[PDB]
């Protein structure tokens, strides 16, 4: 899912539904666009909210000096044996403890979850 | 950082931050903020030498003092917010070596552990065997002593 | 167990994984995967396709841990939400051994015979995850079970000896407080059901419990530090303060609502007003 | 639902029997202590359009000084009560020449049925009862005491003993639970006994306003 | 690792801490109670606990053996800067 | 009067605040009397139950005639009355003091 | 109520001399973002991240009625310290408000408008960051945030 | 300041400035709370 904007003019996208045909399409009160919406969803809601933070975690995060780093657990692309690891920082979840780990070579921004 | 350590065209009282996670570098020139110096760690190693002792032992006479000690870049100025930043060392002689590997990082060391204490709190003998009420009470006491 | 899942309020987003509104302009040529073979056995003979049926979609994800850690059914479920709304949703939800467990809602069947479709269908989302009320009592946060140690909340009976015998039962102490229908609930003790809210227990029990309770409290908000207190003094404070028939606060107001003198008022909080009004 | 609906009925009518029995009506032992077993046979079970329709459980019990003083106790069928409802209530009253009544009320009351209840006052006396309220007897809980209401007389010598006034006594509101549970009007005074730890027993007065 | 299973009514911070807390409890109380058993009759920290006339046992200990653990708020050290104490400890440092 | 302290103190904590201290005045007149509990006693059993009775009249703490004042009178001594027969007992006399 | 219920959280600011709150968009109208796609071009700068979408969408919804900059400039002088009797009166005391009273520090001459577009559309994504909990809400006692 | 006019009359009973009962005897059993001590009934717990 994601927001679309109108092409006469650069502003938002919203749904409309097509009462001629029974479809779904997309329009902008601004101007007189009408557009197909292939995205069956206009609206989804993680309510649990799921996610490993994997896609929120940057890979530069690898050149603090404050972090801590072991040997212990490799990367599994290249095999370099530094990696820093550090907690979670979503709040809504089951759990709160564990490691997320990065591979510490700068040339390897590979992350990963034991 | 190497421009800062010296002095060439920024002064030693700026501080520089770079803040990994969030993607954002903030300098201040401002006034107000509060700092204290720092030696500074390369690798393992201090590099505050046996010669810069020297010359500061035989400080008088010589016009070397703690000016040039900070213009070869041996100790720096860091304020609370670039903390956040630092790894510190209590001590050289004991958190530099191979003891078990805590961490290998530092980037800077204490002067020395009692630099912590104020004025009034810097004339109590032994203030780590005492109560911190105790060494509080000592603090305000002390300004009513006579002399 | 069983009572502690019945006295504790579960709102519908609690069992909830994610919801999803979809577009399925006609019914059986639906848009997600799994749902074609669930959707074909109710409509091959179908309940209520008889009227026109909305294009849009609402799409609730249940999370099995949550809904079997409350003992809960889907078909409880959709009988809460379809009584508790009317007949303005059509229901349809799943075998209970679809792997990933799912209630596809629909707006009113004779609306489709303002708010915009797929708005009301959000409002309503937003509507039931906070006020759905799916099982237990509100204003209750959550209820802990476990088995006193302390005497004061074991069960002391009088044996065939005549002895006093300490039995250890399992006790139940809620967040948050609603105690008239929890001394209402089935199997609960209403002799011996009590909570720390003195308002609460005056509008329920009346002013002599609150004056047996209010002492309680006291006695026990002064002997936790391991001191001593007459016990004349407590009940001293407990009679003044409920003596005029309702709960006296020590306060400017419910010192100035005794009707004295006033200047024995002024000489108390409310200096120059008092006199004024005298 | 019914099972339950079925329970709610038989706690509320063991309710209304002890309450009637507290007040000093006549009440036979076999109404006082009814299994739900035993009521479910005699009420004939399910009450949704089955045989407890809540007109089929009015109670009517005599006093046990005169049986002509008596009180009728009604279960409305409506979620809420209208002046309607309590006026084909009060012309029922008046049919019988009873003059004290109850009414259970499942939700609650219009404003306008309250003022309605308390403009009758002089001639008949209608007191409301929530639902709730019935399905627990408060009276044996631990924290609420024993309470005794006082005859004129008793009253009478209990002011000539300590040589009160009337004012000087503790007091309780007529909007007390217990004091709706003894039906206790203003002016009347109420006798508590409550056992103490420093002394055994104490006795309490409070005045009813 | 993952291992550690949440207690009933408890968060997995809250069992955390309970279980850190109950460790270095049982630790203080057992050096307490190893110095209080070794003072000799003569000592007059003992001779003043006893007879109750100013200290105590955990006093004694304090002196002796372990001054314990500190607390803020009744909760353990928190973490004034990012993620650590003080800037001479590791980020996410749990450690005593 | 031990149904009703069963009744009063449920959890059955027998630890009770009263004015006079009669184990203490028992152990007091024991010493000042110089009595020998080896021998066997010339007190009789009943002028104890006697005494009793009539020391429990003496002991007012609401002064009337009326039956009200008599049941204030017995509802404010009745704990202490409790204990006084209880420590004062015919048996615990004759074995005990 | 239903309406409510819809949409929940808005984003407001507070400005100098102004009475009352103001939605966001409008202000970034006023300073002359028209556009939809500008407005949240300077607000998100991940456009493949939903959470944020999800979070503005209900102030743009608020702010759908005004749609161009001198009606948002009328909209924002109604509410200033005094209601003019001339719109174009409320306009320039507007316009000179958002030019001298807002963000000194980021310009103060007209060429500025841009980069006060970029700093106010950073404190809209510093409060919809913390908002997601992806960042850690500023400690006052911090001694850093201190002068 | 709520409790400063409390006080036991010579009825024994405990009243108010406006001459209201609060306790018909003070502390419910009439005795001042400085010459009492702690006891034991030796009736309540035994074994019948
Ligand atoms: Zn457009
Ligand atoms: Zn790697």
């Amino acid at each position: 899912v994601g927001i679309r904007f109108c092409q006469e003019c650069n502003n938002m996208l919203y749904p409309k539904e097509d009462k001629e045909n029974r479809i779904l399409l997309y329009a902008c009160r601004n101007c007189d666009y009408q557009q197909e919406a292939d995205n069956s969803c206009i609206y989804v809601n993680k309510i649990t909210h799921e996610v490993d933070e994997l896609t929120q975690i940057i890979a530069d995060v690898s050149q603090d000096p404050t972090l801590p780093r072991t040997e212990d657990h490799p990367c599994q692309k290249c095999g370099h044996k530094e990696a820093v690891f550090f907690q979670s920082h979503s709040a809504r979840a089951e759990d709160a403890m564990r490691l997320y780990y990065v591979c510490t070579a700068p040339h390897c921004g590979h992350r990963w979850t034991e | 950082r190497k421009l800062r350590r010296q002095m060439d065209i920024i002064v030693s009282e700026v501080s520089m931050i770079r803040d990994i996670r969030e993607r954002e570098i903030r300098i201040y020139t401002d006034a107000g903020r509060i700092c204290r110096p720092l030696l500074i760690v390369e690798k393992q190693k201090l590099l505050l030498k046996k010669r810069h002792i020297d010359q500061l032992k035989e400080r008088e006479y010589n016009n070397y003092s703690w000016q040039d000690l900070v213009a070869s870049g041996v100790v720096e100025y860091i304020d609370t917010l670039e903390e956040e930043t630092v790894m510190l060392a209590m001590t050289p002689d004991d958190l530099q070596e191979k003891e078990v590997a805590y961490c290998s990082t530092y980037t800077h060391c204490e002067i020395h552990p009692s630099m912590i204490l104020g004025v009034c709190a810097s004339i109590i003998p032994f203030p780590d065997h005492n109560q911190s009420p105790r060494n509080t009470y000592q603090s305000a006491m002390g300004k009513q002593a006579m002399g | 167990k069983d009572i502690l899942c019945r006295l504790e309020h579960t709102t519908l987003r609690k069992v909830t994984a994610n919801t999803a509104i979809y577009y399925d302009p006609n019914p059986q040529s639906t848009v997600v995967a799994e749902d074609q073979e669930w959707v074909n056995v109710y409509y091959e003979m179908p309940d209520f396709d008889v009227a026109r049926i909305s294009p849009w979609l609402l799409r609730v994800e249940l999370d099995r841990k949550h809904m079997t850690d409350r003992k809960l059914t889907m078909e409880q479920i959709a009988e809460k939400i379809n009584a508790g709304f009317g007949d303005d949703l059509n229901c349809i939800f799943n075998d209970d051994n679809a792997e990933k467990l799912v209630l596809r809602i629909r707006i009113m069947n004779s609306d489709e015979n303002k708010m915009d479709d797929d708005v009301f269908l959000r409002c309503i989302e937003s509507n039931m995850l906070t006020d759905m009320t799916l099982q237990g009592i509100e204003q209750i946060s959550k209820v802990y079970m476990h088995l006193p140690q302390t005497d004061n909340k074991k069960k002391i009976i009088i044996t065939e000896d005549g002895e006093f015998k300490a039995l250890q039962e399992w006790i139940l102490e809620t967040d948050g407080v609603s105690l008239m229908r929890v001394l209402s609930e089935k199997d609960v003790d209403p002799v011996r059901t009590t909570s720390n809210d003195i308002v609460e227990i005056f509008t329920v029990l009346g002013i002599e419990a609150v004056r047996k309770a209010l002492e309680r409290e006291l006695y026990h908000v002064i002997s936790f530090d391991g001191s001593y207190v007459n016990y004349r003094h407590l009940a001293l404070l407990c009679d003044t303060m409920t003596c005029r028939g309702h709960l006296m606060a020590i306060t400017r107001h419910g010192v100035n609502r005794q009707d004295t003198g006033p200047l024995m008022k002024c000489s108390f909080e409310e200096t120059v007003d008092v006199l004024m009004e005298a | 639902d019914d099972e339950e609906e079925t329970y709610r009925l038989w706690k509320i009518r063991k309710t209304i029997m002890q309450l009637c029995h507290d007040r000093g009506y006549l009440v036979t032992q076999d109404e006082l202590d009814q299994t739900l077993e035993e009521f479910k046979a005699q009420s004939g079970d399910k009450p949704s359009e089955g045989r407890p329709r809540r007109t089929d459980l009015t109670v009517l019990v005599a006093h046990n000084d005169d049986p002509t003083d008596q009180m009728f106790v009604f279960f409305p069928e409506e979620p809420k009560v209208g002046i309607k409802t309590i006026k084909v209530y009060c012309q029922r009253m008046q049919e019988e020449n009873i003059t004290r009544a109850l009414i259970v009320v499942q939700q609650g009351m219009t404003p306008s049925a309250k003022q309605s209840l308390v403009d009758m006052a002089p001639k008949y006396i209608l007191e409301q009862f929530l639902q709730q309220e019935l399905l627990i007897n408060i009276t044996e809980h631990e924290l609420v005491p024993e309470h005794v209401v006082m005859t004129k007389e008793e009253v009478t010598e209990l002011l000539a003993r300590y040589k009160l006034r009337e004012n000087q006594l503790p007091r309780i509101q007529a909007g007390d639970p217990v004091a709706r549970y003894f039906g206790i009007k203003r002016g009347q005074v109420v006798k508590i006994i409550r056992p103490s730890e420093t002394a055994g027993r104490y006795i309490t007065y409070r005045l009813v306003q | 690792n993952n291992e550690l299973e949440p207690t009933p009514g408890n968060t997995l911070r809250q069992t955390f801490e309970n279980q850190v807390n109950r460790i270095l409890n049982d630790a203080r109380d057992k050096t307490g109670s190893s110095a209080q058993k070794s003072l000799s009759e003569y000592n007059n920290f003992k001779s003043m606990v006893v007879s109750g006339a100013k200290g105590s046992k955990i006093n004694i200990s304090q002196v002796i053996a372990v001054v314990g653990q500190q607390n803020v708020e009744g909760k353990r050290i928190p973490f004034g800067f990012k993620h650590r104490t003080l800037p001479h400890f590791i980020k996410d440092d749990y450690g005593p | 009067d031990r149904e009703v302290l069963r009744v009063i103190f449920p959890t059955g904590d027998s630890k009770v605040v009263l004015p006079c201290n009669l184990l203490r005045m028992i152990w007091n007149a024991q010493k000042i009397f110089h009595i020998n509990p080896r021998l066997p006693s010339d007190l009789h059993p009943i002028k104890v139950v006697e005494g009793v009775k009539e020391l429990s009249k003496k002991l007012v703490i609401v002064n009337g005639d009326d039956p009200l004042s008599r049941q204030a009178q017995e509802n404010a001594t009745l704990l202490f009355n409790i204990h006084l027969r209880s420590t004062l007992c015919s048996r615990r006399m004759a074995e005990e003091f | 109520g239903a309406k409510k219920s819809a949409i929940g959280q808005r984003i407001v600011a507070t400005l100098p001399y102004i009475k009352q709150e103001v939605p966001i968009i409008i202000v970034f109208r006023a300073l002359g973002f028209v556009s939809d796609r500008d407005i949240l071009e300077h607000i998100i700068y991940d456009f493949e991240d939903p959470e944020m979408m999800e979070m503005v969408k209900p102030s743009l919804d608020e702010a759908f009625v005004i749609q161009e900059q001198n009606v948002a400039l009328n909209f924002i002088g109604s509410r200033g310290a005094k209601p003019g009797v001339t719109k174009e009166k409320r306009i320039k005391y507007a316009k000179e408000v958002l030019q001298k009273e807002m963000l000194p520090h980021v310009g103060v001459s007209d060429f500025c408008e841009t980069k006060k577009a970029y700093f106010l559309g950073y404190m809209v994504h510093r409060l919809l960051l913390a908002a997601l909990g992806r960042r850690e809400l500023d400690d006052r006692d911090h001694y850093g945030n201190k002068r | 300041k709520s409790m400063e006019s409390v006080m036991v009359k010579y009825d024994a009973t405990v009243r108010n400035s406006i001459n209201q009962v609060v306790q018909l005897r003070y502390g419910e059993d009439g005795l001042a709370g400085e010459s009492v001590e702690f006891q034991n009934l030796a009736t309540l717990k035994p074994s019948n």
